[PDB]
RNA sequence: UCGAGAGG
DNA sequence: CGATCCTCTCGAT
């Protein structure tokens, strides 16, 4: 809006399976002992160790042609170090209430498991992912 | 650099090509096909040198 | 058939280096590698130009008219 | 062609500028596609290139003789000693932009042959002309400015397409076509047409 | 001292090694190509053969004649014949050369570029003189004659650029390397065991700091330093290749700026 | 045969063909000289009169001109000779045999013409240089290449004739083949290779390139897509920019091996609307696949839209690769040290396995199974033991090849290369065959006079333990030559036979066409089929589809 | 041989079965043998199937044979094409070859038949028996230089 | 034979003007300058320089076919900035930069021996 | 002196040949991994030795560099092409009046040679040039 | 299961899924009656051969048999709601889409099917290499393959090289 | 020229195949394609 | 006689590809022969583009005679035939 | 015309 | 009674 989802995760696994710039990262929520995340991250720009605890956010905020970010009177919705734009491609349910949302950031895939974000993440072509520290 | 081995016939250079033939005075045995009455044949290509 | 003027690849003038080359090999008794080196034929595109040349002109001049 | 069963026509001609270039300024005389190599399996072509590079550098003839003991490793050893990387690759920059290519190119000299039969000796275009005497059909050969044969195979292709009229045009308007007089009783070309 | 910065390493009568610091690759390259194909020079453009009894063909010699380097020091005070108001060539637009050689010797007499002779009035401008770099004084071999043999010809040297024909190049070879350490990660090295061992280091690695082991890849970094070596054929001196290079580009940029006045 | 079923024709042209990545699919690059020779008779109508006089005034030697002018009485005026050529004020109803110009319909062909796709209507594009030019993607239906092939060009002389070419023969409307019910054209060579290259997860492009790539697509909406990355430097993925060439409402789903809808290996395919979601684009996506991007776009958007797609994909890809570059060297056949050690012993233990079986045959202990000789059995064992060797040694090589390996890259894209190629070039060539059996005892009880009599050892009977990188021995060489020669003989033999088969086939079925009652009949009106192909459906309007009520468990069918 | 047969649970299974392969043909007698499945017996000799099982069975075998040759080499041709070829040989009641003996003996036009083989002699028998050519064939119209009834020409256009 | 004359690479014909301005149909403050008898020497140099302007939104060039010495340059600028102006400034900046280079080279050249 | 002998295919049948002289008759028991896998002696009852195994080839094939690192049909293909490749056919060309004569301006001797080329006088009358070539994906032309 | 059939149903569904922006959370507006009767009605407006007589009626009935099998199995009441999650508007569009797309898929009278067949077989036959086979692993797999075999078939060879009889 | 002067022609069991006995006598590689492949030999 | 009446017309209601290409051909050949156009030109000058517009606006006054194998025929006006191609 | 060599 | 298709060139009566 604003924000659709916000949580602090802790890195469990990091692997560069044939890739030299990208890494598929596996991290679970520090709070929610059920919440899971899968993410293809550009390590060449944002290096991630096998134990880091990072803050993840989904915004869909700050249609039309992209303009170069000219800071003349501009200020994006970020104090973050990693920003990605993507699209929803599947909304799966894994038993009872356990949700599973699928996002593609120009091929960089993302899967987020939990429950709570029911009337939140929609079939939107818009999806901004923000990761800090 | 020319090697010869050819002829000149009315200004045109002519090369005779080596002509492969089966050798004469050779005795050779051959099994003839299933319907044929003669099971085997022995042939001789007799010629004079 | 006569030394080419300039290297087909780069363009460095080579048609002024043949007699000099032939002399280094004969009179100085040294090898091609160090010969091409002395004429300043640094690059391999220039090196082939001289080293690969067959000077057929000399053979053609042997015919009378 | 190279000396390894590699036919090719000039697809285009680029000036020195637009061509990719070596850090020392070397530029290809010819560029061949990496897609030739896998299916054809002509390894010696790649080898003759490695040896001819090492050869032009050292100022010595390359021994590309068959049943010998010259290894790709041996050549590669001598070439590294001659400052270039052992396998024939070298950093190459884009001609248009000057930016280093992501890929390093397999550069070096390869003996190429100038083959017989060129374009200009083959081009032919006929839009009416000499007709063979008996058949009243276009003549044979480029030399006589003749017609290209629209054979049965080509006739069949038009039938498959269902182009009834085009097929009729090729066999009448182009090539043959003639007007004759038939007797309604005979059915033969007996009519002594005294026109005008 | 504004934008681009130059530092000359090798200074010779034939080669120029320097560093083109504080420059865009688009500029560094555009300069490299303009030196190759757009600096005008003087080269033979027409051959008239009256006598040819050599072993070499009329055109074969004519072709060779085109490639002989001729002084182009004062090529700007000579017109392109296409711009000249004459009929065919003249003195304002061309240089007429003569070649006459006969096999006077029982041995083999040679034809050099020294054997060419300027006929037209050059009007004090340094133009047309064949470029001789050989220590024996006879630069370039044109033809070889036996005894009966005789070659008598006249040739018109004209203004032009390599973009029209390679004979018109002050060019030769230009070396060009940026970022010897691949810090920019602009190329991805092909290897078997180790890139560092398999690929050899350039003499340019000394004029730059190493990658500094465990440090994050410089994302926003761009090429601003360029190592170049320009070698002249002789037609135009070395310094002039680069200055006329800088200038020709400036001229063709200005022409666009001028076309934005006419429309 | 030579004058009635086929004959030489007027309005013909022939030349060496060359490839053009800047020509369109339906286009043909015709050399100016040919255009200047071939004429179309155009009648003088108020619609054209002005352009026609201008052409008559350009004359036979300036290209967008004309030759002959025809008056009412049918008398021709030769424009290259006539004294009146200067003037000539055209009248309506007069014909102007003008030059062949841009965007005209031309029947383009390559011999042998054993396909309706060996004869397609092309859009004229008059160009410099002596060769006929064409798009690499039309290379396949014609089975042409650029080693020196020559192609034929015909010119329609009437309005109906040219209509028949544009509506029935055109290259876009020929994309999907009725023969194999799949497309007959697709993405090849540099483009197929470069697509995989660009399409990777690792592959990221910066603004300067992005805009240039975006502009290169002509049909472009003029909208810069939002980059996948908006952190230190905004980066675009190869997938993003390629998806620009793909239209909208184009949905494509695949699944290969892993393809966990989270595709970790980045395999399979998922295209939603006009964007690629996941998966590396290779031959299966962008080739002549039955369920490919081409079979989809032709069926969905249309032939002329799909034809546009060939151009778009090509332009983006070729450009990116022109700047990325791609090579192949001798270094790519070098298959490690420890891998070679394993390869060597793989053949060595196959050699022992043969010896033991030979020894057992020699001891009379071995017994062949019912139907075959003790010798017949022995041979096919050794034959297998030796194929196993080459294959195992080949797999050992393929495994050792890095992702950077340029041959591996070509095979991975499906551009060029097979396992066999990797295996023979870098590990072991293998066993040689003639008459479908290993090298024969041509000399009395021996293959060569360098061998002893009665020697059945792999090497002696045509086995080539060496790779093309290691090099072949004199014996190995000769044996490989023997096998190779067999290939070339039966290459020529096959072609001469299949040619006679084709005419026989064609002549027998000439007159079979679908009539105005779905009835498939001959020239006598005799019924062959009651519904064409047992359904009365067109071959090119069909595709393989899963029938869901046939498979699965009884339990699964229920739920 | 491997066989795809469904399990009692519904799903199809890879159940292996013993199959015998013969060097020689005597279909009639081998099918009457006890222990064999006479419903499943096969011979690559389609001409043998034709005389034992009937014309319709021969047609099926003839397709299996054309199919198998293409399939082996690693190619695919849509059913309808072989279907048509096979049906063309079948329609005559027996097996009509794709040579001068087979299709060229047919009741077709003298001009359309002389275009394949035995040219002059086809026209000779045509003259002798005084054959009437209906000119509905492609070939005759190609000889006659007329728009044949092939798609575009398969209907008359009027005002 | 069908070979064009090598002067057609840098020489304008008849009716052929150097620059051709056609406004873009797909975007607002956008235009397509078709530079005649020019290649990668001018194209890439102007395009990379246009990009340096903070007010330039889009700048890309393309040489549609190698047989011909043309190139299309597409510029998109901020509202209240003429794209024809962006092209002007770019050119001037290049001339300015090129000028500095000549002097700088000449000073170092005069400081040399051989 | 009977150090060499003329043998035909019929007499070939009764004799036992060795490929290499030294390599095929010294003694028996380190090895180069890059060097090709060679069998051994095995048969040691020789009557003759091969002068040079490369002699199995003839004139056209004697021009191919490393044909032992090439697929057999490619070697066949080249042998047809080499016979259509321009160059100095004869020194007396300027004196011969003949239909069609194609002659290379600057013929270059190959940088990669075959010991057989010397007898074929190839480096004396060459038929091709030493082109600097990049194997690459450039403009896609 | 997989067989070459006209109309890609899967494609139409995905097209309806995007066009009408189908929501997988909100329940559909369809009826059990709407699906069952609708799919039954679609199976009526399908044409290959028109007619009002039993001969041609059964002939056309037979031609659609397999396509209707695909249609029935794909457009089932459970799948239409559980899987696809189709709306009334999106459902009727699929129905009218198939009906029209099917008619387009039908072969055109005049189509030179014979010549097409001959060429369709001929082209790949010319591309066949190795007259022997690639089955040359075991000596018991020796049957006339490729071009020689194709010749035996077309000639109607009285005596074939490898006459075999496979028994079950 | 040399290659021509060393040619063999074979008029009309399997003459096209490279026979074992050809070792050192006829060239294993040099032979034309199609028409008369293997029948036209080179020494 | 022979024929088939308008009511009882059993043939395809849709225009075949072969029918379309033959119609577009004849009309293009008609237009090129200076024949009157039946639709307001939109800056058009090509006889095929005009004929294509004439078919699109259903004003081509040509008829198609569909022949059945018995010899019988069905006459269909271009105005009634469907263009779903 | 007949004959040879060649190109895909 | 057939045995690919199309194309090119030269030489001989
Ligand atoms: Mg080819
Ligand atoms: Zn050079
Ligand atoms: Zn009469
Ligand atoms: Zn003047």
């Amino acid at each position: 809006s604003n924000t659709l989802f916000d949580d602090i995760f802790q890195v469990s696994e990091v692997d560069p399976g044939r890739y030299n710039k990208v890494c598929r990262i596996e991290a679970a929520s520090t709070t929610q002992d059920q919440c899971k995340l899968t993410l293809d991250i550009n390590v060449e720009l944002f290096p991630v160790a096998a134990q880091d605890s990072l803050t993840v956010t989904i915004a869909s905020s700050l249609t039309r042609s992209w303009r170069p970010p000219q800071a003349g009177d501009r200020s994006l919705a970020d104090d973050y170090d990693y920003v990605m734009y993507g699209t929803a491609y599947k909304f799966e349910e894994v038993s009872k209430d356990l949700i599973a949302v699928y996002y593609s950031f120009g091929g960089l895939l993302m899967r987020l498991e939990g429950n709570y974000r029911n009337l939140n993440n929609l079939k939107q072509e818009n999806a901004y992912l923000l990761i800090r520290r | 650099f020319d090697m010869g081995g050819y002829f000149i016939i009315n200004g045109s250079e002519k090369v005779l090509i080596a002509q492969e033939r089966s050798a004469g005075n050779i005795v050779q045995v051959f099994k003839k096909a299933a319907p044929s009455p003669i099971s085997h044949v022995a042939e001789i290509r007799s010629a004079l040198e | 058939m006569i030394v080419p003027v300039r290297c087909f690849s780069c363009g460095k003038v080579v048609g002024d280096k043949w007699e000099s080359y032939l002399n280094l090999l004969q009179e100085d008794e040294l090898d091609e590698g160090t010969a091409l080196s002395r004429l300043g034929l640094k690059r391999y595109c220039c090196r082939r130009m001289i080293l690969t040349h067959v000077d057929l002109i000399e053979k053609f001049l042997r015919y009378n008219p | 062609a190279s000396r390894h069963g590699q036919k090719g026509t000039i697809g285009i001609t680029y000036r020195r500028e637009d061509m990719p270039f070596t850090a020392e300024g070397i530029v290809p005389d010819l560029i061949i596609n990496p897609h030739a190599i896998p299916s054809r399996m002509t390894v010696a072509h790649l080898i003759e290139c490695l040896l001819s590079k090492v050869a032009a550098l050292s100022g010595n003839e390359g021994d590309a003789s068959p049943f010998t003991d010259i290894t790709v490793e041996g050549i590669s050893k001598l070439l590294r000693e001659h400052g270039y990387q052992s396998r024939g690759f070298e950093v190459m920059y884009n001609g248009h932009t000057g930016k280093k290519l992501m890929a390093q190119i397999f550069f070096g000299p390869t003996y190429y042959q100038r083959l017989r039969h060129m374009v200009d000796d083959k081009i032919h275009a006929r839009a009416r002309g000499p007709m063979q005497v008996l058949t009243r059909q276009p003549v044979e050969g480029r030399s006589r400015d003749g017609g290209l044969r629209f054979g049965e195979m080509e006739r069949d292709c038009m039938i498959a397409h269902g182009a009834a009229s085009f097929l009729k045009e090729r066999l009448m308007e182009a090539s043959d076509a003639f007007r004759v007089h038939i007797c309604g009783i005979c059915g033969l070309m007996t009519v002594i047409a005294k026109l005008n | 001292e504004e934008g681009p910065q130059v530092k000359i390493r090798e200074a010779s009568k034939d080669n120029v090694d320097f560093i083109l610091s504080n420059v865009d690759l688009a500029m560094a390259n555009s300069l490299r190509r303009v030196m190759i194909a757009e600096i005008p020079t003087l080269a033979i453009d027409s051959v008239e053969v009256e006598t040819n009894t050599t072993v070499l063909a009329d055109e074969f010699i004519a072709h060779r004649l085109g490639l002989i380097p001729l002084q182009s020091m004062d090529i700007e005070q000579l017109e392109y014949s296409r711009d000249c108001f004459c009929e065919d060539h003249c003195d304002k637009c061309s240089v007429v050369l003569t070649l006459q050689a006969f096999g006077e010797s029982e041995s083999t007499t040679n034809v050099y570029s020294k054997d060419l002779v300027i006929v037209s009035n050059l009007m004090g401008r340094n133009i047309g003189h064949p470029i001789i770099q050989d220590k024996e004084g006879n630069g370039v071999l044109i033809c070889k004659l036996r005894k009966g043999q005789e070659l008598k010809l006249t040739c018109v040297a004209k203004k032009g650029i390599a973009k029209e024909h390679a004979k018109w190049g002050p060019a030769a070879a230009i070396e060009f390397e940026y970022d010897p350490w691949n810090k920019l990660k602009h190329t991805d090295y092909w290897y078997e065991q180790d890139s560092a061992k398999e690929w050899p280091q350039s003499k340019n690695c000394e004029y730059e700091d190493p990658p500094n082991e465990g440090d994050p890849f410089d994302y926003k970094a761009q090429a601003d330093t360029f190592y170049m070596n320009v070698e002249s054929v002789g037609s135009i001196p070395v310094d002039q290749v680069v200055v006329r290079g800088i200038d020709t580009l400036q001229k063709k940029v200005a022409s666009i700026l001028l076309a934005l006045t006419q429309m | 045969r030579g004058n009635l079923m086929g004959k030489r024709v007027d309005f013909s042209a022939r030349t060496v063909i060359s490839g053009d990545p800047n020509l369109e699919l339906d286009q043909v690059g015709v050399p100016k000289s040919i255009a200047k020779t071939l004429t179309y008779p155009e009648v003088v109508t108020p619609y054209n009169i002005d352009r026609l006089t201008q052409l008559v005034r350009n004359g036979p030697n300036e290209h967008p001109g004309a030759k002959y002018v025809i008056r009412d009485s049918g008398d021709r005026i030769d424009l290259r000779y006539s004294k009146r050529a200067g003037d000539i004020q055209l009248q309506y109803g007069w014909k102007v045999e003008r030059h062949i110009m841009d965007n005209d319909p031309v029947l383009f062909n390559r011999q042998p013409s054993l396909h309706k796709m060996s004869m397609m209507a092309h859009r004229v594009k008059v160009i410099p240089y002596s060769t006929f030019r064409l798009n690499l993607s039309v290379t396949s239906p014609y089975n042409a290449d650029f080693d020196g092939d020559e192609m034929n060009l015909h010119v329609p002389q009437s309005e109906e004739t040219r209509a028949e070419l544009s509506q029935l023969c055109a290259v876009p409307l020929q994309i999907v083949s009725p023969q194999s019910n799949k497309p007959c054209m697709g993405i090849v060579q540099d483009t197929l290779c470069g697509i995989r290259k660009l399409t990777l997860r690792d592959t990221f492009i910066e603004l300067d390139q992005v805009l240039n790539m975006l502009y290169w697509v002509p049909d472009w909406d003029g909208v810069i897509p939002t980059p996948a990355i908006i952190k230190p430097k905004p980066l675009w993925s190869g997938k993003q920019i390629l998806s620009v060439a793909i239209p909208n409402g184009i949905h494509l789903q695949r699944f290969d091996e892993g393809t966990t809808l989270l595709s970790p290996k980045d395999n399979g395919m998922l295209i939603i609307d006009g964007q690629i979601i996941f998966g590396v684009v290779e031959k299966k996506t962008v080739g002549s696949s039955n369920g490919g991007l081409i079979h989809v776009v032709t069926r969905e958007k249309g032939p002329q839209v799909c034809a546009k797609l060939f151009g778009n994909i090509q332009k983006v890809v070729n450009f990116w690769l022109l700047h990325n570059g791609f090579s192949t060297g001798i270094g790519d056949t070098i298959a490690d040290g420890p891998t070679m050690r394993e390869i060597t012993e793989t053949i060595a233990e196959a050699k022992k396995k043969v010896l033991d079986v030979t020894k057992e045959a020699q001891a009379n202990l071995l017994t062949a199974k019912h139907g075959m000789t003790l010798r017949e059995s022995f041979e096919d064992n050794v034959v297998r033991f030796l194929n196993e060797a080459r294959d195992k040694a080949g797999r050992l090589a393929e495994v050792n090849l890095k992702d950077l390996n340029n041959v591996k890259q070509m095979v991975m894209a499906g551009s060029k290369g097979s396992f066999i190629n990797i295996a023979q070039m870098s590990a072991c060539v293998g066993q040689q065959s003639v008459e479908g059996k290993r090298i024969a005892f041509g000399f009395v009880d021996r293959t060569l006079p360098h061998f002893s009599k009665d020697d059945y050892s792999p090497e002696s009977k045509g086995f080539v333990e060496n790779s093309y990188l290691r090099g072949l021995t004199p014996q190995e060489f000769f044996f490989h030559a023997m096998g190779g020669r067999e290939g070339l003989i039966d290459t020529a033999v096959k072609t001469a036979e299949t040619g006679y088969i084709q005419r026989r086939l064609v002549k027998a079925l000439e007159d079979i066409m679908v009539h105005y009652d779905n009835t498939t009949r001959n020239s006598l009106g005799n019924v062959i089929q009651f519904i064409y192909g047992e359904d009365g459906m067109d071959a090119a309007h069909i595709e393989k589809q899963s029938l869901d009520t046939i498979g699965g468990s009884d339990a699964a069918f229920e739920k | 041989y491997d066989r795809k047969v469904p399990s009692p649970t519904g799903e199809y299974v890879k159940e292996p079965e013993w199959v015998l392969e013969t060097d020689g043909v005597n279909l009639s007698e081998v099918m009457t043998v006890p222990g064999i499945d006479p419903t499943r017996i096969y011979t690559n000799s389609f001409i043998d199937i034709m005389e034992v099982l009937g014309i319709e069975a021969g047609r099926a075998a003839l397709y299996k044979e054309v199919y198998n040759v293409i399939a082996s080499d690693g190619s695919y041709v849509n059913y309808r094409h072989m279907a048509l070829l096979v049906d063309v040989m079948t329609t005559q009641g027996g097996l009509t070859s794709v040579t001068r003996h087979g299709f060229n003996r047919s009741n077709t036009g003298a001009l359309m038949r002389c275009s394949f083989e035995e040219t002059v002699e086809i026209l000779f028998e045509a003259g002798a028996s005084a054959e009437l050519d209906d000119c509905r064939g492609v070939s005759e119209n190609v000889i006659l230089g007329q728009m044949a009834p092939i798609g575009t020409g398969a209907f008359d256009v009027m005002i | 034979m069908n070979a064009p004359d090598r002067f057609e690479l840098f020489l304008l014909g008849e009716g052929e003007s150097k620059l051709k301005i056609d406004p873009d149909t797909k975007a607002p403050n956008a235009v397509v300058i078709t530079f005649e008898k020019e290649d990668h020497t001018l194209g890439n140099l102007i395009r990379a320089e246009l990009l340096n302007d903070r007010k330039v939104l889009f700048a890309a060039y393309k040489v549609e076919h190698p047989f011909f010495a043309r190139f299309k340059l597409r510029i998109q600028t901020t509202e209240g900035y003429d794209p024809k102006d962006a092209l002007k400034n770019a050119c001037n900046s290049i001339i300015n930069k090129l000028g500095a280079l000549k002097t700088n080279f000449e000073t170092e050249w005069n400081l040399q021996t051989l | 002196e009977g150090l060499v002998e003329y043998i035909d295919a019929e007499e070939e049948e009764s004799i036992l040949i060795a490929m290499q002289p030294e390599d095929l008759e010294p003694a028996e028991a380190d090895v180069d991994p890059a060097k090709r896998i060679r069998v051994s002696h095995h048969a040691t009852t020789f009557t003759h030795c091969e002068i040079h195994p490369s002699m199995i080839l003839g004139v056209a094939a004697s021009i191919i560099p490393f044909p032992d690192h090439n697929q057999s049909p490619r070697n066949t293909y080249q042998s047809a092409m080499g016979k259509q490749a321009m160059g100095v056919f004869l020194t007396n060309y300027n004196v011969r009046m003949d239909t069609m004569a194609n002659i290379l301006y600057y013929p270059q001797k190959p940088l990669g040679t075959t010991r057989a080329m010397e007898y074929l006088k190839f480096r004396e009358l060459p038929a091709g040039q030493n082109a600097i070539v990049a194997i690459a994906c450039y403009s896609g032309y | 299961a997989n067989w070459p059939l006209p109309v890609n149903i899967r494609r139409i569904i995905q097209n309806a899924q995007q066009t009408f922006h189908i929501d997988h959370t909100k329940p559909s507006d369809l009826t059990i009656k709407d699906i069952v009767l609708g799919v039954k009605d679609l199976q009526e407006n399908l044409l290959v051969l028109r007619g009002k007589n039993e001969i041609i009626q059964n002939a056309q009935r037979d031609a659609v048999t397999l396509f209707c099998c695909l249609l029935r199995s794909r457009l089932a009441t459970r799948r239409v709601l559980q899987e696809y999650r189709l709306t009334k508007q999106a459902f009727d569009w699929v129905l009218s889409n198939i009906e029209a797309q099917f008619l387009r898929s039908v072969v055109h009278p005049g189509e030179m099917v014979g010549v097409l067949a001959a060429q369709s077989i001929g082209e790949p036959a010319t591309q066949m290499t190795l007259n022997t086979f690639h089955f040359a692993g075991v000596a018991s797999k020796k049957v006339t393959s490729g071009v020689p075999r194709l010749k035996e078939i077309l000639n109607v060879a009285k005596n074939m090289k490898t006459p075999s009889l496979t028994v079950y | 020229t040399l290659s021509h002067l060393r040619r063999t022609n074979t008029p009309i069991a399997k003459p096209r195949q490279l026979h074992n006995t050809h070792w050192g006598l006829v060239c294993p590689a040099e032979t034309p394609e199609g028409q008369a492949c293997g029948l036209v030999k080179n020494l | 006689e022979k024929a088939i009446p308008k009511d009882q017309r059993a043939t395809t209601p849709y225009m075949t590809k072969y029918e379309r290409a033959r119609i577009l051909g004849t009309r293009a050949l008609q237009i090129s022969m200076n024949a009157p156009v039946f639709v307001d030109l939109e800056g058009e000058t090509d006889p095929l583009r005009i004929a294509m517009k004439e078919l699109a606006e259903k004003k081509i006054p040509l008829v198609i005679r569909r022949y059945l194998p018995d010899g019988s025929f069905e006459d269909w006006s271009v105005e009634e035939l469907i263009v779903d191609l």
